[PDB]
């Protein structure tokens, strides 16, 4: 009953970040190099299978709406702990408990969103509490819980 | 507060995706 412009925008930054080429679909190539420069290894077939369980028209690939559905089941039915704690460990990329500056930079990176070094700064001090330039796990827990 | 629930949504979606 809505939707905002904000949260289409999200979406299709989102969509636009497996989308590398632009095309409005997001092939197995695709898929796989998102999750390749996040630190894991799906074979073509698992990249496949994840295409399949959304394709609602059959062509293979997977198209904006059906990104949406993939987000409605995948991005929200599993996820409490122990696996909110491995996607702390994609940021703190070393493993020290900190989230730096530089780390986050990294990610954001391997991600496809190569913003400028000032706006990684503002999204530390946006979470950092408790004053050290820097997110430890509960910062970015509290980070995850807000608006 | 669309850069960090951004991140983490394609980081947790692709956590969740590889089974
Ligand atoms: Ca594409
Ligand atoms: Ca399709
Ligand atoms: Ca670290
Ligand atoms: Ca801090």
């Amino acid at each position: 009953d809505q939707l905002t412009e904000e949260q289409i925008a999200e979406f299709k930054e989102a969509f636009s970040l497996f989308d590398k080429d632009g095309d409005g679909t997001i092939t197995t190539k695709e898929l796989g190099t998102v999750m390749r420069s996040l630190g894991q290894n799906p074979t073509e077939a698992e990249l496949q299978d994840m295409i399949n369980e959304v394709d609602a028209d059959g062509n293979g690939t997977i198209d904006f709406p059906e990104f949406l559905t993939m987000m409605a089941r995948k991005m929200k039915d599993t996820d409490s702990e122990e696996e909110i704690r491995e996607a702390f460990r994609v940021f703190d990329k070393d493993g020290n408990g900190y989230i730096s500056a530089a780390e986050l930079r990294h990610v954001m990176t391997n991600l496809g969103e190569k913003l400028t070094d000032e706006e990684v700064d503002e999204m530390i001090r946006e979470a950092d509490i408790d004053g050290d330039g820097q997110v430890n796990y509960e910062e970015f827990v509290q980070m995850m819980t807000a608006k | 507060r669309r850069r960090w629930k951004l991140s983490f949504s394609i980081v947790s979606l692709c956590n969740h995706l590889t089974r």
